[PDB]
């Protein structure tokens, strides 16, 4: 779960460390008078939505008059901004984030994620701040430097010293940098982050460390004993349909393309969207249903697949589960006939009844074709928009 | 066959919870030898004919089980695990989904000092086909035989259990190591596992985007694995960044792609099917 | 260092852990206002001193009018309790906490200590509450039941649960058991404690778990990072020359005998009190120089040692440190002018002139003896009180 | 010898703090092979001669060394202890006195995962006369030998080094384990390496009140170790739950006072003296 950058900077705040004077508006008027809160101009005013690249897509901008601030407020608030990470729909601005000026001497990343590979919570660091951290990654390797937080003693000193050193800070930098290593490992463990990335991390002309962005992820998965995050969440960032299949319990991604997946199975789903491929195929969504595939949840399930025009046909690949595979089929034809699916549909069935599931659908009269196997159910999908 | 047989007594946490309940009883009509239970509170109670305990040591004191199935809502996981391991329990199968990454990750260090092996989290169990059944999986579609099977994924595995039945092949033992970015058991420990199982003929890995367990599982194959390998990667058609289902199954920095997982397996010499529904075609092959 | 049972009592509060409504008060009028604060009587005054055994002496009584907390605050404010646990000089009452009386159903133990033999924070429990712990370790073994925190993890409430299912706890007193031991657990790490004994833990009529006694011990070490049980620090509760002596860097404990001894090094101090005690002395102390031993420093351990009466010879075994024998000769030469010892001292010194330093030693006039070697300095000291 | 000799290279962590300035000067002119030290702040400087690193992995990469004597100030040793043993430090020599108990019960499990071996914390240092010296023992009153010696005490370590230079029986290794309640090393750890230790004839382990490290180690001795041990126990007229001096030199409980150690290092079959002024004649009898 994603939080804005105000949010990241507000928890920053709390933990002290430091981040610049702001406000997080809601009208073109807060954001003209937290010019005055802020001080002498002039001031950031930065769109708040998930994704990055929000400079390069004029979401931010330094202004030097309130009648400016004002301007950008109006422009943004309510509209919806498009970058390189949001898809071509782009994520609602309902904040503006004003904030003073920062005076930028050394643009620093730090930033700290879960890495699978050694199983530790890994804080990396670089002198190339401003820059994606991946390009550098790619390029100049020996600029990233890491630590790996110890489960057994939480975060150490040394390691924001080690960081610290490689970075070439010095002086007091080399405390701030500590503090700031330390608290953001406190913030990663206690509040169950997935990521943290401070991009750029700025030593300021002042000659201080300061986060002029924030980007924090927590884990989905721990929100449950996380309510001050649980409240944080800003659903109008992500597609609702997700949301929306969540209190379903069915996990959907949309893609590009018009054929409908519909599978029990995170591993199955993925590796049905591909098969669809790998016959010509174009799918429009992951959708795995893996909590028992109920009637209703299937109604569920093709409504938020069908939500989407593009949607040209449906595949529903289901190898066993809780409910039998004429239940299922049951589930299917009610979902068709009542969500009044005008598609055709192609149904792989196994397990137990699996063919007595398959009369069932062909004997509905629908247009549900029940595939004999996964490699025919592909071909048959692929085939059935074909022309649509 | 590895982790598992007929031989293994296994006391179930959770266990008169519904998932645990149910599939405790899928168990024992399987024949797996479940041995008892344990739900905090209903110690010195009976359900399906085994005793209950209150912990787990008490269950192991009574039953000399040794490996554990846990069935524990994910708030509770971590405490359930580290009670198993402090039990004595060498072997956890954990079904639980939705675990903190976290709470995984302290558990994985411990797992790993304490000696003990866990098959999961977010994960469908292990069967020794005609020998032992702890998880979800359904049984009857597996056979006793020579694949040996690891996969992150639940119903995958199930593609990959029915083609090696109908090509007559059957399983020696199948683990399903979860969709969770820190399992408690990756490839490379299971792989290592086939390798010295007389009984496994062959081996099928099955993966998926995310991590680079596969790629480094490859490298492991390349060069201690010696047993024909076919594999199968899937996400080849998932955007980036963007969790597919398994908290696991998310390409993180543009690294972990189902196409380098591919490529780096080929590298290593392992027979890669590009369709899930051909396993059983390149085992034949190999066979 | 040891906290009062009021003070403990307020932490326990401080982390949701259950205690009986009470106040700490300083005065006669106070206590006997309490009273009506807390409720219906009787009410229960006990005095706050860090010993245990304040039962046995009369320190504890369960009272049932004002009239009566008035007449034992009155008693007791500005005396001394002597207790099994304190010397024959007993510790100041300043306070008395005059709790609600408790209904007691079952008295179990729980406690916790740092356990070196398994270098983990060990929980202890019981059903054998009320009982001095070491008693029935002693006799009923198979009733103590622990469990070791482990330091990668944290408590676990398994862990809790496991000691409230051997304590044959069952229903919702096993969530509250598992409650306070996770809070105990907690607060052990967390204040750096090195002791904790909630004894009596009661089970009370009304089938509740509630601490009707607390004794906490921190752990001194950590006190530089605890500045809350810094300042609950009772200095009144110990010897004073002990905080005397170590804002001058000298370990002083005092003991019955009337051979004083100052030494560098606890090890060495406690073997030199064991040679003098194995040459028929009685040691009066054991004060550890161990700080470079200056001039003023052996003045001030001087001070400390002859503070007490008994004292009738001073050994100073001194092997090594920082200053050279012919300086620590001097200053015991000006410690005993200056601090005006008027008792016989045996000083046995090692290093770098070490016969210099005995000799300027026998030059002084004083009433100072230069030991040669350590069996001959005991033998002297022990000799040297005979009659005196 | 054991643990330390001619050719071990250590690095100081606090080198040019007061006692790691003077204490590094006294190694140095005992021909200890003092390689560098570790100041963050002060790297790129040289003190002594020697090179000044900011992290102990700079100083590592740069010369090789494989011990580091540690002069932190109590608030920091956690992180030094543990910065070295991040850095593959095989040998801490922890002086510091006053590290919280639960921080080097911290750092205790994490010293015997990583491998680690300390010396310490609270502790005089090691010396194996005339080879290597670190720590802030005197080195004038050693003397190369045949006897080993093991103690949680400074001074009491340096009677007997005294008594062993003295009978001429000279020191093969002294290791000051340290006062504190959970040290880095115990007697059991020191004793078997002095069992293995063909240059060590002898053996003198000097404990004190408090813990039960001295009545394990009588156990072990029983058991493992061959090589004749004098013992000697201070404490003996010491208050029960009274801290004397060390951090460790307390009895808590009632359990492990002298007697109780005398006793059972006497069970052991070692020569326990009562006096601490007799262990050099108590050696010259099993010598
Ligand atoms: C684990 C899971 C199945 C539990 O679900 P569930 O059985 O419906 O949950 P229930 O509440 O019925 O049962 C849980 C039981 O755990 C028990 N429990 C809680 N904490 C416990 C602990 N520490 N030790 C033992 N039992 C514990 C409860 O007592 C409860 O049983 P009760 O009803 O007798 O009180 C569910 O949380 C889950 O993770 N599902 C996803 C599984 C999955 O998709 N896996 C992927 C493989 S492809
Ligand atoms: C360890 C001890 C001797 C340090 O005392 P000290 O030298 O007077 O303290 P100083 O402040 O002079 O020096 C400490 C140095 O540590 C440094 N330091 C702090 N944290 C550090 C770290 N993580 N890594 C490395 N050095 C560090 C400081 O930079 C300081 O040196 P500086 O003056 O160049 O800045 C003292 O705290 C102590 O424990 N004394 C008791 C020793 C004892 O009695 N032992 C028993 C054996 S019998």
């Amino acid at each position: 779960m994603n939080l804005h950058e105000y949010q990241a900077k507000q928890l920053f705040a709390r933990y002290g460390l430091p981040a610049p004077v702001g406000y997080a508006c809601t009208t073109p008027r807060e954001a003209e008078e937290a010019a005055s809160k802020i001080g002498a101009g002039p001031w950031v005013v930065k769109c708040q939505v998930h994704a990055g690249g929000r400079g390069k897509a004029g979401g931010v901008k330094v202004v030097n008059s309130k009648e400016d601030i004002r301007a950008f407020a109006e422009n943004w608030l309510g509209k919806r901004l498009v970058t390189y990470q949001t898809d071509a729909n782009g994520q609602p601005v309902n904040q503006i984030l004003v904030e003073a000026a920062t005076d930028i001497a050394k643009e620093l990343y730090l930033g700290a994620v879960v890495d699978r590979s050694s199983r530790r919570v890994v804080f990396m660091a670089s002198t190339e701040g401003g820059v994606e951290i991946e390009k550098v990654a790619e390029e100049t390797p020996h600029l990233i430097h890491k630590v790996a937080l110890d489960p057994l003693t939480g975060p150490m000193p040394y390691q924001g010293r080690e960081l610290a050193f490689k970075l070439g800070l010095e002086g007091k930098l080399v405390q701030q940098f500590t503090k700031i290593f330390m608290g953001l490992a406190t913030i990663f463990l206690e509040r169950d982050l997935a990521l943290i990335e401070i991009n750029p991390l700025v030593i300021t002309k002042q000659g201080d460390l300061i986060c002029l962005d924030g980007k924090l992820g927590a884990d989905g998965n721990a929100l449950f004993r996380q309510p001050d995050l649980r409240e944080m969440r800003d659903q109008s960032q992500e597609d609702p349909r997700e949301a929306q299949a969540a209190q379903w319990e069915l996990n959907y991604v949309a893609l590009d393309g018009n054929i409908g997946c519909m599978v029990n199975g995170a591993g199955l789903a993925m590796g049905t969207m591909d098969i669809v491929k790998l016959h010509g195929g174009e799918p429009a969504n992951f959708l795995d249903v893996g909590g028992g595939a109920t009637k209703e949840r299937v109604t569920e399930a093709f409504k938020i697949i069908l939500s989407d025009d593009k949607v040209k046909a449906v595949l529903v690949n289901i190898f066993g589960g809780i409910v039998r595979c004429d239940l299922i089929a049951d589930g299917i034809i009610g979902a068709v006939a009542e969500v009044g699916v005008n598609v055709p549909v192609v149904v792989r069935l196994e397990g137990n009844n699996a063919e007595l599931g398959a009369k069932k659908l062909a004997d509905s009269g629908l247009n549900i074709i029940a595939a004999k196997g996964l490699t025919d159910a592909a071909q048959q999908v692929v085939a059935a928009v074909e022309g649509k | 066959s590895i982790l598992i047989d007929k031989n293994t007594k296994v006391i179930c946490q959770g266990f008169t919870g519904s998932q645990g309940t149910f599939h405790s009883e899928q168990a024992i009509a399987y024949g797996t030898k479940m041995v008892g239970g344990v739900t905090p509170g209903k110690g010195g109670t009976t359900h399906l004919g085994l005793p209950v305990f209150n912990t787990v040591r008490e269950a192991v004191a009574a039953t000399g089980a040794t490996a554990s199935v846990i069935y524990v809502p994910a708030p509770f996981c971590k405490d359930s695990i580290l009670e198993a391991i402090d039990a004595g329990i060498k072997l956890i199968i954990t079904i639980t989904e939705g675990i903190p990454t976290l709470d995984m990750l302290t558990v994985k260090v411990k797992l790993d000092e304490a000696g003990v092996r866990m098959i999961g989290p977010n994960a469908p169990g292990v069967i020794t086909p005609g020998e032992c059944k702890i998880g979800i999986q359904p049984g009857h579609i597996h056979k006793p035989g020579k694949v040996g099977i690891v996969s992150r994924s639940g119903t995958l595995t199930y593609e990959a259990v029915k083609q090696t039945t109908d090509y007559g092949f059957g399983q020696s033992t199948c683990v399903g190591i979860g969709g969770d970015p820190i399992p408690g058991s990756n490839f490379i420990d299971i792989l290592e596992m086939f390798e010295k199982d007389p009984q496994t003929e062959a081996i099928v890995m099955i993966g998926e985007i995310g991590g680079s367990a596969e790629e480094e599982a490859a490298a492991y194959i390349k060069e201690h694995v010696t047993k024909p390998v076919v594999g199968y990667i899937a996400g080849v058609t998932a955007p980036k960044g963007k969790r597919m289902g398994h908290a696991g199954a998310i390409i993180a920095g543009g690294k972990g792609t189902a196409d380098e997982k591919f490529a780096a397996l080929e590298a290593a010499g392992v027979k890669t099917v590009r369709s899930l529904a051909d396993i059983g075609e390149a085992l034949k092959t190999v066979l």
